[PDB]
């Protein structure tokens, strides 16, 4: 049940991570969007280089740390074939809702024209 | 009104006067001021005393019982600091007579903390809650991790058999 | 019969175990401990090793059908322990009438009637006899 | 602690044929006449280096079966023992409660000699 130890990478123990790889990184929720969500990159970087899903489903990575605010994280996720683009929601909402320039303007160039027809400029 | 037990999986070192302790310590029992683990316990233990508990303040352990019922039917909430595992709020082990049905119609949330619940032949209707109902919502992320009769039409999510419903 | 000694045990199949193990037989080691229960299991004719008895809340332990205890194996290389034990009120053997090894007998705040057998009768003429209670009046 | 020491007294446990054992048990002051007698016991089971240490506050001349220590080392066939506790003084023709002379003459350890002589 290596499963249950692996998602590991909700503490961020990076040891633990590589010395688990070495012996199912798309198990179910996934450890990417956790060490997304909670901001690791070394841990998200490996994940990919092990061959991790980028565009996951819960809700994503990408959203997840366009959420938290984790703008390396986000850099390498969207250069990994990520949808710049769940409950309507897309990253540049939950971005420009808790108010990240950086991540906003990084992800501008990802359209800006919710369910409750709410663009990111109405947040 | 308050009270509780920290020891995890350790084997009961008294063994012989083990539902006497747990006994005298629950017993109108309404929060329960740590942790509450149920463990080692054969097939005719009563615990009767937990009908009382309607507060956890830690986390939740049920493991190694050959009981069936675990008369958890007050608790509402379980506030979720001290986490089983570094991230479960409420823990169900190795209950397998074995543990059938966790009767917990009163609970509606959880603050911090994943859910656990494996190695138990004999339970039913834990896979027909919705934990993320539950769960706080800051507690979005909780881990869940889940081998009898459908529920009760009047529900359909459900923790028992009677109209014991979500 | 086992030999773990007074080890701990699964303590929610402990009492089946024993059950499982001892129900129906005339045995090995006697070794029932750490518990609170039915012991109807009263089968029990001839011990090859050493019968024990610790760490108990039971008022009785039906093994009256109990003659004889060979003693092959020895608790604490010197055949009956009984020890630490709501509480323990009799041993309500009495068909016990020959025993190598030989017989201690302590800290049992609610036993009774213990210290009425002669022991040397019930024989190792150099066995070991040493047998506290918080009684009513050879028994 | 008076138990992981030890009608029996660690006396009688060192007459296990110990020899040393009986030396400080009986140096720290210890009965030797404390139904049987270390005596008994160590002229049975045939330990001549600890009745010799013994006998030098050691009765040498009875109990339930009514026998001295010559009568069951002439029983057991020990004639260094017989020799020793005989010439320690010993009743050459006490009587039990049902002889050693006789006593011997059953385990055939013709001993009897010496005891049909020094009469």
């Amino acid at each position: 049940d290596l499963g249950k130890k692996l998602l590991a990478a909700r503490a961020g123990q990076d040891d633990e991570v590589r010395i688990l790889m070495a012996n199912d990184v798309n198990a179910k929720i996934t450890p990417l969007h956790l060490a997304a969500a909670y901001g690791h990159l070394e841990i998200v970087e490996v994940l990919l280089k092990h061959g991790a899903d980028v565009n996951a489903h819960d809700w994503t990575p990408l959203h997840l740390a366009a959420k938290y605010g984790h703008l390396e994280i986000v850099e390498v996720l969207l250069k990994h074939g990520a949808d710049v683009n769940n409950a309507g929601k897309t990253p540049l909402h939950l971005a420009a809702a808790h108010g990240h320039l950086e991540i906003v303007e990084v992800l501008l160039k990802a359209d800006v024209n919710d369910k409750f027809g709410k663009t990111p400029f109405d947040l | 009104q308050v009270c509780g037990t920290d020891m995890k999986l350790r084997l009961p070192a008294s063994p012989e006067t083990h539902l006497d302790m747990l006994r005298h310590l629950y017993q109108g029992c309404q929060v329960v001021q740590g942790n509450l683990e149920l463990t080692y316990l054969p097939t005719d233990a009563s615990l009767s005393f937990l009908q009382d508990i309607q507060e956890v303040q830690g986390y939740v352990l049920i493991a190694h019982n050959q009981v069936r019922q675990v008369p958890l039917q007050r608790l509402r909430i379980v506030r979720g600091t001290q986490l089983f595992e570094d991230n479960y709020a409420l823990a169900v082990l190795d209950n397998g007579g074995g543990l059938r049905e966790l009767q917990l119609r009163s609970l509606t949330e959880i603050l911090k903390g994943g859910v656990l619940i494996q190695r138990n032949p004999q339970l039913c209707y834990q896979d027909t809650i919705l934990w993320k109902d539950i769960f706080h919502k800051n507690n979005q992320l909780a881990l869940t991790l889940i081998d009898c009769h459908p529920c009760s039409p009047m529900c359909s999510r459900c923790w028992g058999e009677s109209s014991d419903c979500q």
